[PDB]
């Protein structure tokens, strides 16, 4: 009985930490273009159009 | 189309939830994807004749 408590808690902690890596690359993402567009907007004049 | 498994299924936990919202945030994101590539002049221009 033991078990399956283990075996199902283990599943849920390895799809929490699933979620969690695919939401941090989408943070990464997200990052990096901010990072971008900071060095470019804020740093200086960017000719890129929208 | 049965009754006991889904008695069964049930004791699981949110499996059944967290995969519809993870299916709903895709199908939510693909068309916030059309938007963005296509929808960007909220104006229709035509060619002249």
């Amino acid at each position: 009985q033991i078990d399956r408590l283990i075996t199902g808690r283990l599943q849920s902690l390895q799809t929490y930490v699933t979620q969690q890596l695919i939401r941090a690359a989408e943070i990464r993402a997200s990052a990096n273009l901010a990072a971008t567009k900071m060095s470019e907007c804020v740093l200086g004049q960017s000719k890129r159009v929208d | 189309d049965s009754t006991e498994c889904s008695n069964l299924l049930l004791q699981y936990g949110s499996f059944c939830t967290q995969l519809n919202r993870a299916l709903t945030g895709i199908a939510v994101e693909q068309d916030k994807n059309t938007q963005e590539v296509f929808a960007q002049v909220k104006q229709i221009y035509k060619t002249p004749p």
